[PDB]
């Protein structure tokens, strides 16, 4: 249900702009 | 006792919340897929986290147990997973395993 994935944290995402603002936040 | 908070704003958790899940301490260098090393500690609550996906159980430190992600509820950094039993039989049935990086003070 939630494809866009983030390798740091095993977080998932169905909108790609949710994981980029996540990604954002390990920033 | 000490709280332990978001590093990046709120308090998550307490000391007194500390326990060995596993005979490896506390906390300890755990590695994930992609080779990203998280210091995990585990304690049995937190607060102030919003969980984001379902629970899973792949790759998970801890077996019989699925993680579920778990972030700031005011910055939504990341601070760490829930775990959560996948069989009665298991005690804890639930715990938090806390990433050592997102809190502050730095233990
Ligand atoms: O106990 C834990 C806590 C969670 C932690 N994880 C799990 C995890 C972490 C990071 C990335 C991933 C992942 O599982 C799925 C996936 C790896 C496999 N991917 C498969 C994939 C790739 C591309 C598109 C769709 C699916 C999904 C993400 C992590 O820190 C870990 O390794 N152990
Ligand atoms: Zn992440
Ligand atoms: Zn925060």
């Amino acid at each position: 249900e939630r494809p866009f994935h983030c390798n740091q944290c095993g977080a998932s995402f169905t909108q790609k702009g949710n994981l980029l603002r996540h990604i954002k936040l390990h920033s | 006792s000490t709280s332990l908070s978001c590093k990046q704003c709120t308090e998550i958790t307490t000391k007194n919340e500390i326990f060995s899940l596993s005979l490896s301490g506390p906390m300890a260098a755990y590695v994930n897929p992609h080779g990203y090393v998280h210091e995990t500690l585990t304690v049995y609550k937190a607060s102030n986290l919003n969980l984001i996906g379902r629970p899973s159980t792949e790759h998970s430190w801890f077996p019989g147990y699925a993680w579920t992600v778990a972030q700031c509820k005011i910055c939504a950094s990341h601070i760490g997973w829930k775990f959560t039993a996948t069989k009665k039989d298991m005690s804890p049935q639930k715990f938090w395993g806390l990433t050592r990086s997102a809190l502050l003070p730095t233990i």
